[PDB]
RNA sequence: CGGACCAAGGAGUCUAACGUCUAUGCGAGUGUUUGGGUGUAAAACCCAUACGCGUAAUGAAAGUGAACGUAGGUUGGGGCC
RNA sequence: AUUGGCGAGAGACCGAUAGCGAACAAGUACAGUGAUGGAAAGAUGAAAAGAACUUUGAAAAGAGAGUGAAAAAGUACGUGAAAUUGUUGAAAGGGAAGGGCAUUUGAUCA
């Protein structure tokens, strides 16, 4: 039910990770910018890792889209659920993972009598 | 530890870098370094042509 | 003039007794000084702490 | 008399309401004032329409 | 690549939009700007800069400013704008009846023209009597008049005020400032 | 909260009092309620436990058994009663250790101190 | 405060704010007001002058209680009085019955010429006057008395 | 050491102040011992002023 | 040149007196919290005199101490008529 | 006035590599003839209910059985990562591995 929309581009697909972060493990995935003067990622050599800039941004009418075309919402109970009524053609009820299977049924099934589409039906249920 | 005496180069790029200004030109300069006795002509010619405005209309 | 607030009993029942507002709720409202007077006076109830 | 009021004494030291820098806090009513709008001149479009 | 003659992405160097959290001067700004945007007026332009000027840059401005701006010839119908406060100025004996705009005015101030039989208004009232400022003056206060202004531009033979706390006696008087005592600056 | 100048509500002061309380505090703070039958008999809402003192468990995974007290273990804050126990695998019988305030005093052994407790504390008989 | 510092924008800088060529080493060049006049003698004689030498002579025992000499103006001189009796003084300009000013009761000692005081008779009393100001009430239909 | 335009500051700090410095976080107890003492007195000293 | 690897800890913080800028409050005045009363009790509220800075500066000092006027004339000057 | 002693009330303080050197038999073990220096060490489980009994093994122990809400809680005991190692599964390997640009193939996915 998601509202014509373009289609979703994305320039770097590629999730950007730190220098040496593979070849040292004290190194985490996550980004940071290499300070160094003789740094060849900040000299920017040929061949190297990409960084990120302000070119790879996303554009504003597609920003925050998920794939099938329904903004992702955070719903903690009913009255949170209630949020998505009048807008439900542009959001998606997506469920916190401390919330119980017992609520979580009433959650999935107050969506269902309410047309929400719900992110993560499966969650938490017995199969 | 012999070092560089005097080096000229990149200081016309740096003056040059902000607009070399002109001086800035008044209607009525300053009256230093003229004649004490020409000071004293203005000052009294001035008071005089005061005065005589003032009389003719204030 | 100014509104005329009823007064309502003990009973929880409004009666025919109406007072003049008492000439403070028509000051300005400043949030910006709230907050700052407020985030002021906090610190004031506080005991110190130090390392030996 | 404990905050004061616009006719009788503040029982405070030399103190007075603070005044309001703005008549009234709605504008949307200036601006639909009368006065105003023969003032203004008319306005636009809203969204401009794109053009070449 | 281009050969740029100036900065590129240079700030303007004029504040747009008010600092302050002042709701009330927010709205202010807010009618000011529309009444700008609608009318061609260059008063009511004048008036939204002003509205963004600091607190040093809005300096006060005493009762006789306005008693004097009223004594010159066919300012005596004409309404004063001041943006800032005004003060109370026990200078000035007699207060011609007049009208005053100003944000924020001195329970002095008020009370003397109050009690002289002027009127005193506020910023919007002002815009809703007159949407294109019509007989109306601006007035200013002195800029450089603060205390920290004498002290800008401290050089050799300039004589600005040099900062000191203490001042007298053996308080920045020694060589320097006497041609016997070395040299004077 | 608290009015008086002397009382402590620090969760610390409080732990380490109960923990480190000697045998005459844990006597009194091992206090058991009484039954509505004997609440209407005596006028007493509770009393210290005793090893004499007929109980009957109303908390945990033993309720309806009710028997005689065997021990109170002040040591371990507990009190130990007879009837009712777990059969260990060896075959010996070991007793299982539960708190006063989980039992309702259905007997009490009355003394003379036990008496004069009750009158001074209004009793009605 | 601690979270609108800059040094939390400066974490993962190198130099921390500090430079890389010389680095932050502590008191680099002297210490407090340290040669005044050897290498800071140029910033001594260009923005702190006569710092360096002796003004006068000596006064041991400087009391300033000897040296208390507060100043007024003709201006603020209708300023004492409050307005309650002013307003009436100032419209009744009458020589017999003249307002009272004790300017020694409010803690001002000298009277300064300065203010141009309308043509009200009033009576002020001070320690000290000056010869402007003197003639200035004098010429407004008021006389000046010293009292102390 | 020497600055930019600064005020020349005569701050004496060169002595081990820190181990001889004097702060009253006990301002409002001693208001209080204070009132509870002139109280005691006014006490004691019967309806003497 | 330091670096075998990993986990934990790790470095422009605070005080005294200030310079520029910004915000708030009052305004030729400004600052309750030295202290007293009051208090649901290190919280909050109220208050008299004093004192810090500014309103007058220049001299080593004894001292003196700012309208000939529409608080002056002229140039440039936003706004207003 | 009070970094000593005793009896008390609190914290926008700290949390077992923090906080006093010491939360535990801490000025203890221990080192130096000597004056002195000076640690590491908190947690099963509500309740030991601490594994009866059978079998293999000399025994330590292993496997069944049983207590236990949970033995993925066994006096090496709350939760249980990396560095390092073993088993199973997948992939690559003519004097390196690791990475970026794009695609084929395999696995996997809304």
């Amino acid at each position: 039910a998601s509202l014509p929309h373009p289609k979703i581009v994305k320039k770097h697909t590629k999730k950007f990770k730190r220098h040496h972060s593979d070849r040292y493990h004290r190194v985490a995935e996550n980004w940071r910018k290499q300070k160094g003067i003789d740094s060849v990622v900040r000299r920017r050599f040929r061949g190297n890792i990409s960084q990120p800039k302000i070119g790879y941004g996303s554009n504003k009418k597609t920003k925050f889209l998920s794939p099938s075309g329904h903004k992702t919402f955070l719903v903690a109970n009913v009255k949170d659920l209630e949020t998505l009524t009048m807008h439900t053609k542009t959001y998606a009820a997506e469920i916190a993972h401390n919330i119980s299977a017992k609520n979580r049924v009433v959650i999935l099934a107050r969506a269902k009598a309410l047309g929400i589409k719900v992110t993560n039906p499966k969650g938490r249920l017995a199969l | 530890a012999k070092s560089k005496n005097h080096t000229a180069h990149n200081q016309t790029r740096k003056a040059h870098r902000n607009g070399i200004k002109k001086p800035k030109t008044y209607k009525y300069p300053s009256l230093k370094g003229v004649d004490p006795k020409f000071r004293r002509n203005h000052k009294h010619a001035l008071h005089g042509t005061a005065k005589a405005l003032a009389a003719a209309k204030k | 003039s100014r509104p005329q607030v009823t007064v309502h009993s003990l009973t929880g029942e409004a009666t025919a007794n109406a007072l003049p507002l008492p000439a403070v709720f028509s000051a300005p409202i400043r949030p910006d000084i709230v907050h700052t007077v407020f985030t002021s006076v906090n610190k004031n109830k506080r005991q110190a702490y130090a390392v030996s | 008399q404990v905050w004061g009021s616009e006719t009788v004494a503040s029982s405070k030291v030399g103190y007075t309401l603070p005044s309001h820098i703005i008549s009234t806090s709605d504008v949307t009513r200036i601006i639909n004032s009368s006065e105003i709008q023969s003032a203004i001149r008319p306005a636009g479009q809203a969204t401009q329409k794109r053009t070449h | 690549g281009i050969d740029h003659t100036s900065k590129q992405h240079k700030r303007s160097g004029h504040r747009t939009a008010p600092k302050s959290d002042n709701v009330y001067l927010k709205l202010l700004v807010k009618l000011y700007t529309f009444l700008a945007r609608r009318t061609d007026a260059p008063f009511n332009k004048v008036v939204l800069k002003a509205l963004f000027l600091s607190k040093i840059n809005r300096p006060p401005v005493s009762v006789s400013r306005i008693a004097r701006a009223l004594k010159q010839e066919g300012a005596a119908n004409k309404t004063v704008v001041v943006v800032g406060t005004v003060t109370d100025d026990a200078r000035i004996f007699e207060f011609p009846k007049t009208t005053v705009a100003a944000l924020r005015f001195t329970a002095g101030a008020r009370a003397k023209i109050v009690k002289a039989g002027g009127e005193c208004i506020t910023l919007d009232q002002l815009a809703v009597r007159a949407p294109k400022g019509q007989n109306t003056l601006i007035l200013r206060g002195p800029r450089n008049s603060r205390e920290a202004v004498r002290h800008f531009g401290m050089g050799p033979h300039k004589g600005k005020a040099p900062r000191i706390l203490s001042t007298g006696r053996k308080f920045e008087r020694a060589r320097g400032r006497r041609r016997s005592k070395g040299f004077k600056v | 909260a608290k009015q008086s100048l002397d009382v402590s509500s620090d969760r610390r002061k409080a732990r380490k009092a109960y923990f480190t309380a000697p045998s005459s505090q844990r006597r009194v703070l091992l206090s058991a309620p009484l039954s509505k039958e004997l609440r209407a008999q005596y006028g007493i809402k509770a009393l210290p436990i005793r090893r004499d003192d007929e109980v009957l468990v109303v908390r945990g995974s033993k309720k309806g058994q009710e028997g005689k007290i065997s021990s109170v273990y002040r040591l371990k804050f507990a009190v130990q009663v007879d009837k009712v126990t777990k059969e260990k695998v060896n075959g010996a019988s070991v007793p299982i250790n539960l708190h006063p305030s989980k039992l309702v005093i259905t007997k009490l052994h009355l003394d003379k101190d036990r008496k004069a407790l009750i009158q001074r504390k209004g009793g009605k008989l | 405060p601690s979270r609108f510092t800059k040094t939390r924008k400066h974490r993962g800088h190198v130099s921390a704010g500090k430079g890389r060529i010389g680095k932050h080493r502590k008191h680099p060049g002297g210490r407090g007001m340290a040669g005044g006049q050897h290498h800071h003698r140029i910033n001594m004689d260009k923005y702190h002058p006569g710092y360096f030498g002796k003004v006068g002579m000596r006064y041991f025992h400087k009391q300033q209680a000897h040296f208390w000499k507060p100043v007024l103006n003709l201006d603020k001189l209708w300023t004492l009085i409050p307005e309650d009796k002013r307003d009436q003084y100032l419209k009744s300009a009458s020589k017999e019955t003249a307002p009272v000013i004790d300017t020694l009761a409010a803690g001002y000692g000298k009277i300064l010429g300065k203010g141009r005081i309308p043509n009200v008779p009033v009576i002020v009393k001070a320690r000290f006057v000056s010869k402007l100001a003197e003639e200035k009430i004098r010429a407004a239909g008021g006389v000046v008395e010293l009292i102390a | 050491a020497i600055s930019k335009n600064l005020p020349i500051l005569k701050n004496h700090f060169r002595k081990h102040w820190q181990e001889r410095v004097k702060v009253h976080f006990d301002q409002a107890g001693k208001k209080v011992s204070r009132r509870n003492a002139r109280a005691t007195r006014a006490a004691k000293i019967a309806p003497r002023p």
